[PDB]
């Protein structure tokens, strides 16, 4: 097995927060690059700008972690969803684990003030 | 998994029956209500009983063949969904089929004559025989569907008949809650969009004007889930219309632009376009109507004091959003 | 419209009509009943034990089974093993595309309710969640005696299809 | 105008009704080659089961792949079910006794095994996924690769006859048959008789391991019957020209010894009797051959392509060539050139 | 009127009669139910059937000699000898040229541990 | 490529967190004229590329920091 | 710019295994492969964790279903060797010729599998007949078929019947014939003999740096083989050649596997000569269960055989890896005692693992065909790989 597969690369830590800085923007460059091939391969009902305002969304839930190696690890699980979703790796189903709440508008009585939490003791 | 289905978690019924629903609100759970749905094996039923047995209320489902009655197993728990069969005809199965139900359905409309029922048969007076039974039991939220242009009126022997079953729900266990949804549209629906997804021929008439305002399916499955178990839906006639109206040139040509294809057209007018649906009432499967000729010349007769769906919280979606989606596979 | 019917369980012939249908059915049925071919779906356990029917101990191609494993020519399906979370998709895809007289049968105990990695994280809690299964083989190795008393339940339910009797709608 | 239209279809019930026993008998033998029992629950000796096979498969339904062009799916299973049935023809059942005789009966004989390739080549363009265009192409390289040597030995046959009717063939071949003199022709023939059939010690092209479940379109229903039944028409229609130009037509021995023995003028029973006992012969070569076919399928494994191409052009065809130079100065040592 | 012509038109309306069979027996006909860059060949594809035409070619053109060859009784044998004698070689172009080896790159690494 | 600024000026202003899209003048920078963000800065050279279909290098993607440094490159094709 | 790369087999592609298998073809030539196993992973070891040893058992029949009894032979082994316990003699023979009828067993599905993968369809069923006539001498002694609740940590579950030790020597003489039979038309055989000649090499070095065991590592040249290099079970006291390969090829990969039916019925032939008397459990009552003849009569019976079926048996704390030869290879375990009677960690060693691993080291630049004979030689069953 010398050899990876075709976006695979070698995993490396890089010494400077500004370092690992780059290597983030390069990769929010490649998701927002692949992104019509996503809708494409994985047929999915919706459009193009949805998929980049969540590619967007969920890089803004981790922009204030503070340590080096805590978004080295973050990088590398988002570099390997990279490398499943640019292949055929994942499939249909299991792309659309990220969007739970586009596909269906929640429904009737969603729980909002105590009262509605307390009528189902907190469902 | 919460219970997005219930406003609450303890209903007693209107007959009076204690009902908790344990657990947290996912497959596994239970909600306690006890539902039969009549014809669940038709389009709107699949659909119905699916989110009906998402929150793990106890669906009895009454077929009438064995092989198309078993695709809604996979939507319920064990003891969620119920099987057992029944002819419209044999009226003990009728009272068999209700006797612990809290609430009851029955979407049962099929649009043209067998050898062995027609319009009067399976509208009006099997309407009546169900009901009865349910006068008999006191059973909680009865709901009755009927379509839309539900009249008194000849032209169109269906819809003469519809509003007959009207008033005989009206009539009998009076407080019975009446739903008219619009056309409908869905992934394989019965006759208005993989009609028009494949035709060697597309002929009707009119000129392709008759107008109307359909509904995804969905969202009528939705709409009569959040019925379902309120208050403040007793006794009340329910116009169902879609968003924005619509004429059959502006369908097919939505269709087709999508399709990129020449969607064929014919429109011959009426004489000679009876007597060919005339001829295929000896087919047993199922063809266009010699009776849906009379409804293309009919349209949406829209009654505006009823109640829609900003009566129960709820915007159903635009056939335009919709187009890429249901008629994608035959691009 | 009578106001009794006789159920479809309990239905006799009467008419000559009936006679007809019955016999014609008979004929669908019998062919259906004969020629009988599953698709290889077999993953685990529970497919070795698959293989052990096609052994020359206990036969299929006497019963007419045969594993023409291209699901666009199976009758039905044979799930069959354990099921787990990174397979399921592909379960209901193969459900997908085929022809529809079709059935499907749950060889083996973790097909049905998870059986013993029911409490596991990445397992489908048996296939009854994906595809809708009408025979249950029990059995963790489900003996080849036991899958083919599967198959001849299966066999008595399309006995019992009537195909033809129901356009006549009864 | 009466007396044909009965000769058709007594022919049809004659090999149309036995090519479905064909696919009975096959898996009779494969139980018994593989010590199990064949089908026994169908019929009364469980015959009959291609009847329950039809019957069944003519009630599925006519799902279609979106990528195929639906009338092509149409056409393919139609003409390869129709070019193995015109093949009947110029069978010999006996003396002379044909569908239709003509006197270029090996030219009609080849150009329809010719235009068998047609179809499978035509098939799985439908449905143009990649895998199943290039199964394709893998599938029609070899079949028409063999199908050269096939046609190639048809003329080294005829290098003894120099006659194109096929009837005339078998009564030049009363004085000794030519699978005895020309003994490893028969097992060139043979080899090169399967190679043009699917059949799997070298049908590697159904694989469904290496395609996405494709064996060759997975395209079934009544269309399923139709290349199902071309395939086993091919088989014993070659195994028919494996009959006549290769080994006894249908020739048992003299037998007119027995027969001043048993009649005593011609009589329509003694018609009956004749042809009797020539399509015998002719059933009896043509019933062990179809299970010869069966008898190698289950012994070997199937190939790889490059085994198959190697096969085909460097380890047949060269002796081939040897043939073609050894039989024309065989002839030419003696005086020995036939006549028409 | 012969059989022989009725014959070759009775059986596509055989085919026609087991064609529409399952267009009248059949139900539910249809319901809902990456290519991007590459296509991949070596010349052992390509090259089988462009260089089988000849081959095939030959055959044909050999039939019409097998038919009069008593005829050209001692000398049709010699140009037809010479015609065969010059299609052998030209076989054997390509057996030497190994036009149809399809040859893997999945070399042992024959050169050795030559170090420092 | 003459009116080449006016369909960056088109693409630039289809977003949104930009206070003025008036202040799009051909000097613009993307972190302090915009007011844009580090990922708002691939996002808007993304969208360029992909209003052209040219693609391009990362370095070259990484340094454009103003819409005049997209004009700038803007005649690699 | 990538090959038109393909899914292998969603579902039947190779017999008995889900075989997904991403494949980059060129000239229907690999120039590399990524096989995705995890199709069949059940997530076992997250289980065993909250089970005792006890319970845990049948665990591992489930692993590598065509060989069950090494699995349980393998974690017996590695509990017997964590409790310093000692199984008797009798135990030690009767687990040997278990665990080598099932070496035959798992030889006599792999290699009629491969054949049916390549084409040959009688070994097929000619083999797996062979295997219902073995399914039978699993029921005799243990539960139904194919998944034996057989070896315990403290030894062997149970005795024989009576006369089985008679009956398998009936069979044990027929079986020569019926294997030879089986020989006769694949070793030759030039079909064969085409496919598999050179297909597949496997250097000695290379079959280091993969980790690779068993046949293969056999079939390379290296005579390594855990029934004889670091013995147990009575292997020393039972006479017993071993066979070695000569070329990396598939072929002695091949030919290993149809000397070791050869082997191993010489292993039941001096088996059954000399299987001794003896307690056929752990002479204690305190790691398994007393005989259900005197805890209904004895009170120091009952209270072992409560604990042992409530708490189970407590294990000194530790870690061992105890790794026997499996016919699929190497296959090991590694657990890790609390101290408690749960295993506080088990990693499984599947044999497969690595030859998946393995894999496109040994594919590059054959073709799709032989892509198929290389798959069911280093056996991939996919029970093993995931788990
Ligand atoms: N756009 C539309 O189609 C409109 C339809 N509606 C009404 O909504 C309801 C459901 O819609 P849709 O899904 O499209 O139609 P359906 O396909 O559901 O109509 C047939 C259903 O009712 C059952 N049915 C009919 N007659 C009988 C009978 N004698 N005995 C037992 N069952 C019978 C059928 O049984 P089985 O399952 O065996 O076939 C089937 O379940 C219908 O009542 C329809 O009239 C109202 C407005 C719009
Ligand atoms: S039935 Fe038994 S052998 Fe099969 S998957 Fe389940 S546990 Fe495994």
């Amino acid at each position: 097995a010398i050899i990876a597969t075709a976006f695979a690369e070698t995993v490396k830590f890089s010494g400077s927060k500004q370092e690992l800085q780059k290597r983030t923007l390069a990769l929010y460059r490649q998701f927002l690059r692949g992104a019509p091939t996503f809708a494409d391969l994985y047929e999915v009902q919706f459009s193009i700008p949805t998929i980049r305002t969540k590619i967007r969304q969920e890089f803004e839930r981790h922009r204030f972690v503070d340590d080096l190696s805590i978004q080295n690890v973050l990088y590398a699980k988002g570099h390997m969803e990279y490398q499943e979703c640019i292949n055929f790796w994942k499939q249909q189903a299991q792309f659309l684990k990220y969007f739970p709440e586009e596909d269906d508008i929640q429904g009737r009585h969603q729980p909002s003030n105590f009262v509605d939490k307390f009528l189902k003791n907190r469902a | 998994n919460s219970f997005e289905n219930l406003a609450q978690d303890v209903n007693i019924t209107r007959s009076g029956k204690t009902l908790i629903a344990k657990g947290t609100g996912g497959r596994s759970s239970r909600t306690g209500y006890t539902a039969t749905v009549f014809g669940a094996n038709g389009f709107l039923g699949s659909y119905l009983t699916a989110k009906l047995a998402k929150h793990g209320t106890t669906v009895v489902v009454p077929y009438r063949e064995e092989m198309a009655k078993r695709h809604l197993k996979v939507t319920g728990d064990l003891g969620v969904v119920n099987f057992l069969e029944m002819d419209l005809r044999n009226l003990e199965s009728i009272d068999e089929a209700v006797r612990h139900s809290d609430i009851v359905v029955n979407l049962i409309g099929r649009e043209y004559e067998t050898k062995n029922f027609n319009y009067y048969d399976v509208h009006v007076e099997g309407a009546r025989r169900i009901a009865e039974a349910v006068k008999k039991h006191n059973i909680a939220r009865y709901i009755h569907v009927s379509a839309f242009n539900a009249e008194i009126d000849s032209p169109s022997e269906f819809n003469h008949t519809k509003g007959l079953g009207e008033q005989v729900t009206k009539d009998i266990v009076p407080w019975a809650t009446i739903v008219r949804p619009a056309p409908m549209f869905g992934r394989e629906d019965k006759w208005f969009l993989d009609r028009m997804a494949r035709s060697p021929c597309l002929v009707s008439a009119n000129k392709f004007q008759e107008t109307s305002n359909p509904v995804h399916v969905i969202d009528v499955a939705a709409a009569l889930e959040r019925i379902c178990f309120d208050d403040s839906t007793v006794a009340q006639t329910f116009e169902l219309y879609g968003p924005q109206k619509f004429t059959q040139k502006q369908i097919i040509d939505m269709v087709s632009e999508t399709l990129r294809k020449e969607v064929r057209h014919i429109e011959l007018p009426k004489a000679l376009y009876q007597a060919y649906t005339k001829a295929t009432q000896a087919i047993w499967w199922p063809t266009y109507s010699p009776d849906q000729v009379e409804r293309q010349f009919l349209s949406q007769k829209i009654d505006p004091s009823a109640k829609t769906f900003n009566d129960l919280d709820l915007t159903p979606m635009e056939l335009p959003d919709l187009m890429f989606k249901l008629i994608r596979p035959y691009r | 419209m009578p106001t009794d019917f006789p159920l479809p369980s309990q239905q006799k012939p009467n008419s000559a009509v009936d006679y007809t249908l019955t016999t014609l059915d008979a004929v669908a049925n019998w062919a259906r009943q004969g020629s009988f071919w599953p698709v290889t779906f077999g993953l685990a356990c529970c497919a070795v034990e698959m293989m052990h029917v096609s052994a020359p101990r206990y036969d299929q191609d006497r019963l007419g089974i045969i594993f023409r494993a291209s699901p666009r020519q199976s009758d039905i399906m044979i799930v069959a093993g354990t099921l787990t979370n990174k397979m399921a998709p592909v379960l209901r895809q193969v459900y997908d595309q085929m022809p529809e007289p079709r059935w499907v049968i749950s060889m083996g105990s973790c097909a049905n309710g998870g059986g013993y990695y029911h409490f596991s994280y990445s397992v489908v809690r048996g296939c009854d969640r994906i595809v809708p299964v009408d025979v249950y083989v029990p059995g963790c190795p489900p003996t080849s005696e036991a899958l083919m008393y599967g198959v001849f339940q299966l066999q008595r339910k399309m006995r019992n299809t009537k195909i033809t009797r129901m356009w006549y709608r009864k | 105008m009466i007396i044909n239209i009965v000769e058709i279809l007594i022919f049809l019930v004659c090999v149309l009704f036995s090519v479905a026993y064909l696919t009975v008998a096959e898996r009779k033998t494969l139980a018994y080659m593989q010590r199990r029992l064949g089908p026994n629950f169908v019929g009364y000796y469980g015959l009959l089961q291609a009847f329950a096979d039809a019957v069944k498969l003519l009630l599925k339904e006519i799902v279609l792949p979106k990528e195929s062009n639906y009338i092509i799916l149409v056409i393919s299973p139609l003409i390869t079910l129709i070019t193995a049935l015109i093949g009947w023809v110029v069978i010999p059942l006996g003396p002379g006794i044909t569908l239709g005789e003509l006197n270029l009966g090996i030219l009609f004989s080849l150009a329809i095994g010719s235009l068998g390739v047609f179809g499978s080549l035509l098939s799985g363009w439908s449905s143009n996924s990649k895998y199943s265009l290039l199964g394709s192409i893998r599938s029609t390289a070899q079949l028409i690769s063999y199908e050269l040597i096939l046609t190639s030995i048809f003329i080294i046959i005829i290098m003894f006859v120099s006659s194109l009717n096929i009837t005339t063939i078998i009564e030049t071949q009363r004085v000794v048959w030519y699978c005895i003199p020309l003994l490893p022709l028969l097992l060139i023939f043979f080899i090169a008789s399967v190679a043009e059939t699917a059949r799997p010690p070298f049908d590697l092209t159904e694989s469904e391991s290496e395609l996405v479940a494709g064996y060759f379109t997975e395209y079934s229903g009544s269309p399923f019957v139709f290349f199902f039944l071309a395939e086993y028409s091919n088989i014993i229609l070659i195994s028919a020209f494996n009959g006549y130009l290769l080994l006894g037509g249908y020739l048992s021995f003299n037998y007119s010894y027995l027969f001043n023995i048993l009649f005593n003028d011609y009589s329509y029973v003694s018609f009956l009797f004749e042809g009797l006992i020539n399509s015998s012969a002719y059933a009896i070569k043509l019933v062990f051959l179809m299970f010869s076919f069966i008898w190698v399928r289950a012994a070997f494994p199937r190939f790889t392509y490059d085994n198959l191409i190697n096969f085909c052009w460097i380890i047949l065809l060269p002796l081939l060539f040897g043939i073609f130079l050894i039989i024309p100065s065989t002839l030419y040592i003696f005086d020995s050139f036939p006549t028409l | 009127m012969n059989t022989f012509i009725i014959f070759i038109i009775l059986i596509p309306i055989v085919g026609f009669a087991l064609l529409a069979v399952n267009i009248l027996l059949a139900v539910y006909k249809p319901y809902n139910e990456f290519n991007q860059t590459r296509l991949a060949f070596n010349a052992a594809f390509i090259l089988v059937a462009i260089l089988f035409l000849p081959f095939d070619l030959e055959i044909s053109t050999l039939l019409p000699y097998v038919m009069s060859i008593y005829l050209v009784s001692n000398y049709g044998f010699t140009i037809v000898l010479l015609f065969l004698l010059i299609l052998i070689i030209g076989f054997v172009y390509e057996i030497n040229t190994n036009a149809l080896k399809i040859n893997k790159h999945n070399k042992p690494n024959t050169d050795s541990l030559i170090y420092k | 490529r003459p009116d080449a600024e006016k369909r960056i000026a088109a693409v630039l202003e289809s977003f949104d967190k930009i206070s003025n899209p008036a202040a799009i003048t051909p000097t613009a920078s993307f972190a302090k004229d915009l007011n844009l963000d580090s990922l708002d800065t691939v996002e808007v050279v993304v969208a360029i590329e992909e209003e052209f279909g040219i693609e391009i290098p990362d370095k070259e993607a990484d340094e454009i920091k103003s819409v005049n440094q997209a004009v700038e490159y803007i005649l690699a094709q | 710019i990538r090959a038109f790369t393909i899914n292998f087999g969603p579902q039947h592609p190779a017999a008995h295994g889900v075989l997904r298998l991403i494949l980059e073809l060129s000239g229907e030539e690999i120039i590399r492969s990524d096989p995705h196993v995890g199709l069949l992973h059940r997530g076992t070891e997250k289980l065993i964790e909250y089970k005792t040893y006890m319970q845990a058992l049948p665990y591992f029949d489930r692993l590598d279903y065509v060989s069950m009894m090494t699995n349980e032979q393998v974690f017996s082994l590695a509990v017997e060797k964590l409790l310093n316990v000692e199984v008797p003699l009798r135990g030690k023979y009767i687990r040997t010729m278990f665990g080598e009828i099932t070496r035959v067993l798992n030889h006599l599905m792999s290699v009629c599998s491969h054949a049916m993968d390549v084409g040959a369809l009688t070994p097929f069923l000619w083999g797996f007949e062979e295997r219902e006539k073995l399914m039978e001498f699993y029921e005799r002694v243990s539960g139904a078929r194919l998944h034996a609740a057989y070896v315990r940590p403290g030894g062997v579950s149970q005795d024989l019947p009576a006369g089985l030790l008679d009956d398998i020597y009936m069979w044990a003489t027929q079986f020569g014939d019926r294997l030879d039979e089986i020989e006769e038309l694949l070793t030759d055989n030039r079909i064969w003999k085409l496919r598999t000649v050179n297909i597949g090499t496997v250097t000695a070095q290379d079959a280091l740096n993969l980790g690779l065991s068993g046949p293969m590592l056999r079939g390379s040249g290296i005579p390594f083989d855990i029934r004889k290099n670091a013995p147990y079970d009575a292997y020393d006291k039972v006479d017993f050649d071993v066979p070695v390969g000569m070329n990396g090829d598939c072929y002695d990969r091949y030919l290993i596997r149809m000397a070791e039916f050869r082997q191993s019925l010489r292993i039941i032939e001096q088996c059954c000569n000399d299987m001794p008397a003896g307690a056929v459990k752990v002479e204690d009552f305190k790691i398994n269960s007393p005989p259900r003849n005197l805890m209904k009569e004895d009170m120091e019976a009952l209270i072992h055989h409560f604990l042992l079926y409530t708490k189970g048996y407590s294990v000194p704390p530790g870690e061992t890896y105890t790794a026997i030869e499996a016919p699929k290879g190497e296959m090991g375990v590694y657990v890790v005692s609390d101290g408690s009677e749960r295993p506080y960690k088990c990693k499984i060693r599947a044999p497969g693992f690595a030859h998946l691993g393995a894999f496109d080291h040994i594919a590059r630049g054959h073709f799709l065909p032989d892509a198929v004979a290389i798959i069911g030689t280093m056996d991939l069953v996919f029970g093993e790989v995931d788990r």
